[PDB]
DNA sequence: ATCGGATGTATATATCTGACACGTGCCTGGAGACTAGGGAGTAATCCCCTTGGCGGTTAAAACGCGGGGGACAGCGCGTACGTGCGTTTAAGCGGTGCTAGAGCTGTCTACGACCAATTGAGCGGCCTCGGCACCGGGATTCTCGAT
DNA sequence: ATCGAGAATCCCGGTGCCGAGGCCGCTCAATTGGTCGTAGACAGCTCTAGCACCGCTTAAACGCACGTACGCGCTGTCCCCCGCGTTTTAACCGCCAAGGGGATTACTCCCTAGTCTCCAGGCACGTGTCAGATATATACATCCGAT
């Protein structure tokens, strides 16, 4: 058979069944969502790498990712995403 | 071998694109200029696509090569993987 | 403030209509800390078993869930030795609309029917899933010496 | 939070934290990766995904359909001030264009 | 005597029709032949996946639609409604791909 | 018909409802509860757990969170509460 | 009796003069004060290295020069020699800085 | 030590000099306010990123390298001050 | 080659090979770095630097000066064709602009 | 103190190869250093992405060659590839 | 078509001032030798997907014609911007003083990489029924010529 | 200002089909537990340069008057796109046939990371001098009004 290929389809569907419990999604739309998730992941994780390289560090912490989110996203998306990530980290640690 | 296939981008096929772009009236010399700029854009994209194919030691131009070339030129495309 | 008023309303509701086979109240002077006694449900192998547990109210209530912890040592796949419990309503899906009565009744239902999909302790959950006679025996023999 | 459970549920997320941690570690991004970075990154990704999906569902409901198609994604993205800025140099396949006719061209 | 629509009232109808749809407007076989002819210069005896041609067509159509969108604004700025080859050149120079 | 006092309340405060907001799921709750849950809670609906993040970002910008139609109805019947609240 | 140039010659002379030298054209203290005011709007009690202010001035002047070149081309496209705010708006729209 | 209405320090002669370098022969009378607005927007956009970069490093002085990095991120690379 | 001289001298270059190798290894690019990558990269960098320096020196000599200053580099880069496209989105400090006036603006005859 | 590395002396050596008479100021050296660093970063990043695409874990000379071909325009790319191949062939023997 | 003012720019000369080029000490990074292991090269196999072909039908392209509206040229008005001049403002240069904070060094603790077992999350393949596309008939709404 | 007729578009009901979604089996990667070396967090110290102030010159900014030439509106002409009918061309679709190359697996060898030792190349620092910027005095190119 074909080799295993990973994707975000299951998690995207899980998220979709929260905002709109009675709505489906096409295959091309799921592919577009997967591409968008991959692109944003690459953008943020590539900005954080240079942000850590500037200060002569070896670790990528939540601080670098937070500042990358601040630099990338627009004025209000950045605020909301920073709040969401801070809440997630706080809930994870404690 | 193929020759003079740029004439396949006919006048109606350009008028439809102009109408989608919101153009109400078109002059008669627009079509040749549009064909020229389209050929330039196609050459620019396909050069990098073929370079990506050749580096990977392959004989087929996959959609991944086109996606990578478009992203390299700053024309990120969503829908064909990547 | 708002949380103190909410706790006052909770006690008013509890006093007006006492809940089902549970009783909670402030053990000390501070209203933040509570103690609750739960009796063994009839449709369960925990007949005649009283369980004491402690309630800690976060300063930002009800927007943060309270923390429950069993004082006694009870055998169950969803409870550790330290007295914590494994309930999604408690922490995963808590909402400000829920009250302490709702989570207490959910704990009682969990006693009636455990959670094998995401058990907190894998070994005793496997024991539950494998056989019932040994699980029932050990549960009865520990609740006859630790619950009361 | 208490340990001995899946990492995605400790943070209350839906996107995987283990997969994000592995991709961050093996992505040639940095020599070391902190233990809290995958949580924050997964939270941001999930928030953005829900942000787009809610608007896409609203657009689909406006057209009496119960299934999201790329046209609805394009409509949702191009009608938002911030999402359009974020995905400004991005082309959605089979997404069309927004209806916009200049006021000069309209009949008088 | 037979019905005839005044000039300009059918172009607007096509504008309203084509902005509502999403399908590709260029025919597929001529575009495939054009892509293969253009690519035969860089490397000979190449093969194309079926998805690569469609990706190229989508990108080219989007680029041309954007270029025409800019050309319309250039034409309107000059106090006329007809787009001329001197608007495409100005748009391409300002965007940065002509210089 | 005109709602009674008992059937116009927020589930969080449990007291009289002031400045109602109506979520896309039609669940109603007083504005201070929403403002507080945005800061610390999961930004969902407190009652049925439906995400309203885009709704919040849309309406806070225009300051149209309050349900004006029901706010006047509740305010006219019970104005003596506002002095103590 | 007094001699004075016709309107237009001094403009061309200044154009030739300022396209030959490379010094900065905005006074340094006012630009420094404006930059400090904006930064204080962002984060209070900030300090500035001199090289930071210098780099900001260079970037701003280069950007303005490019924008004015595009504006001049836009104005010429409309059969004019005067640059008006609509030319700046069209250049910014086509370049993609305002959409 | 607050500062107010300092954008008036970008005088009309300075804008005329910039236009002359750009190659402009005749200038309308409403160009100056539009140019001031464009310059203010650009300065705000660059300074925001510079301040973010200097905040991530727990400093209080904005170095030239922060401005260079912000300009490079925005797509306008600058040669002469490092990098 | 003889495997005895320095790496830059062995390859016939002036840019260092050890420094390029170290920057490639410590730059978080790949888990491994080949033996011939630094040589190729140093050769390409040296070629580009030599081209730009040659053009800048030509401009400086035409200006009747014996020192390259940023104006000369700006002239050399903009007057070329491939180099202008390679550095299209790059601002040179103290570089000025190329001199040109639109034909419409010139006085009538 | 602090030691800060730069490409100043190599740029000067190349200049003396090309123009034995002309000198160079300090701002020009800063500009040349910035240019060299920028080109290094561009080529290295493109090569790393190319190595990642083909599921490799190393950067050989062919990755750098393809990155140079992708970045530099036509004649510049051809001459750069020629010089790089010449240097590699001279170094390997 | 110059005729001569009249202005500004280009050219040659003296000088003197700080930046450029080079010499010196040294110390930190690069070179040399060696070992081990895994990553990449090579060969063979499978089968999937790309290329090529044929016939039909019919949607879309091509060609032509009448004419109405839009592009372009020409005139005229007046007002807004250029040029030159005198007045007023604050930039620019120099020098002094002070301390906030960037840069560096030394300890040491807590966070992250590595390794082994192990099992449940998630991927691949199947199957089914409902959402959406399509077809046919009718109602609604722009559109245009004529009063 | 209007009424009516040809025409394009939207609504609604019935039929069919294919792909979205859920289920089952299973392999592998993520989790748990323990160990260890080292990154960076914190504290103390130095000394650099960023901020603030003061006095003098004169350079650039500012306000103003005159005038002219360029923008904007209006009118006219003519020719070139647009809308519609008819005919020709080939795109699209369904079907069949073949084999080229993509994808995978087993084996092996040689190329690169990691470690230690040693020494010399490049960096920080200091100093001599000439390239070029500035002031001064001619000489030519260019603009402007008008014979
Ligand atoms: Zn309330
Ligand atoms: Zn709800």
């Amino acid at each position: 058979k074909r080799s295993r290929k990973e994707s975000y389809s299951i998690y995207v569907y899980k998220v979709l069944k929260q905002v709109h419990p009675d709505t489906g999604i096409s295959s091309k739309a799921m592919g577009i969502m997967n591409s968008f998730v991959n692109d944003i992941f690459e953008r943020i994780a590539g900005e954080a790498s240079r942000l850590a390289h500037y200060n002569k560090r070896s670790t990528i912490t939540s601080r670098e990712i937070q500042t990358a989110v601040r630099l990338l996203l627009p004025g209000e998306l950045a605020k909301h995403a920073v709040s969401e990530g801070t809440k997630a980290v706080t809930k994870y640690t404690s | 071998v193929l020759r003079d296939n740029i004439q396949g981008i006919t006048k109606p096929a350009i008028r439809r694109l102009a109408r989608r772009g919101g153009v109400k009236r078109i002059s008669g010399l627009i079509y040749e200029e549009t064909r020229g700029v389209l050929k330039v854009f196609l050459e620019n994209v396909i050069r990098d696509a073929v370079t990506y194919t050749e580096h990977a030691k392959r004989k087929t131009v996959t959609a991944m090569d086109v996606v990578y070339a478009l992203k390299r030129q700053g024309r990120t495309l969503y829908g064909f993987g990547g | 403030h708002m949380a103190l008023k909410r706790i006052n309303k909770e006690l008013s509701d509890l006093a007006r209509d006492p809940p089902a086979q549970i009783s909670a109240g402030p053990v000390g002077d501070d209203m933040f800390h509570w103690q609750a006694t739960i009796m063994g449900p009839n449709d369960s192998p925990y007949q005649g078993g009283v369980f004491f547990l402690t309630i800690h109210f976060p300063t930002d209530y009800p927007f943060k869930p309270p923390k429950v912890a069993f004082t006694t040592r009870i055998y169950h796949p969803n409870i550790n030795s330290n007295g914590s419990i494994c309930l999604d309503i408690l922490r995963s899906q808590w909402s400000p609309a829920l009250t302490i009565s709702k989570v207490l009744l959910s704990i009682a239902s969990l006693l009636d029917d455990p959670n094998p999909d995401d058990p907190k302790v894998p070994e005793i959950a496997r024991i539950y899933k494998t056989d019932r006679d040994k699980y029932n025996r050990i549960s009865r023999e520990w609740t006859q010496k630790y619950a009361m | 939070s208490a340990k001995a459970c899946t990492r995605s549920s400790r943070a209350g997320l839906q996107f995987p934290v283990g997969r994000v941690h592995r991709l961050l570690r093996k992505g040639n991004y940095s020599e070391r990766v902190g233990a809290g970075a995958p949580v924050y990154l997964a939270a941001v990704l999930e928030y953005l995904t829900a942000e787009i999906l809610e608007l896409a569902g609203n657009a689909a409901r406006d057209n009496k359909k119960t299934r999201i198609i790329p046209r609805h994604l394009q409509l949702a993205i191009r009608n938002d001030e911030e999402l359009n800025k974020l995905l400004g140099r991005v082309t959605i396949a089979q997404g069309g264009v927004l209806p916009n006719i200049q006021a000069v061209l309209l009949p008088k | 005597k037979p019905h005839r629509y005044r000039p300009g009232t059918v172009a607007l109808r096509e504008i309203r029709r084509y902005q509502k749809s999403t399908e590709l407007l260029i025919r597929k076989l001529p575009f495939q032949r054009l892509v293969r002819e253009i690519a035969q210069d860089f490397k000979t005896d190449l093969r194309f996946q079926s998805s690569a041609v469609m990706a190229l067509q989508e990108a080219c159509e989007a680029y041309l639609v954007g270029l025409f969108e800019d050309t319309n604004l250039c034409a309107i700025h000059a106090k006329r409604v007809t787009i001329m080859p001197k608007d495409i050149q100005l748009a391409r120079r300002i965007r940065g791909e002509r210089a | 018909a005109i709602p009674s006092l008992s059937e116009c309340q927020c589930g969080i405060c449990m007291e009289i409802l002031v400045e109602p907001v109506t979520l896309p799921c039609n669940h109603t709750l007083c504005k201070p509860c929403f403002q507080s849950t945005v800061e610390k809670a999961s930004l969902c609906c407190p009652f049925c757990r439906r995400r309203v993040s885009s709704w919040t970002r849309y309406h806070t910008r225009r300051n149209s969170l309050v349900n004006v139609e029901l706010w006047t109805i509740i305010q006219k019947h019970y104005p003596r509460e506002c002095k103590l609240r």
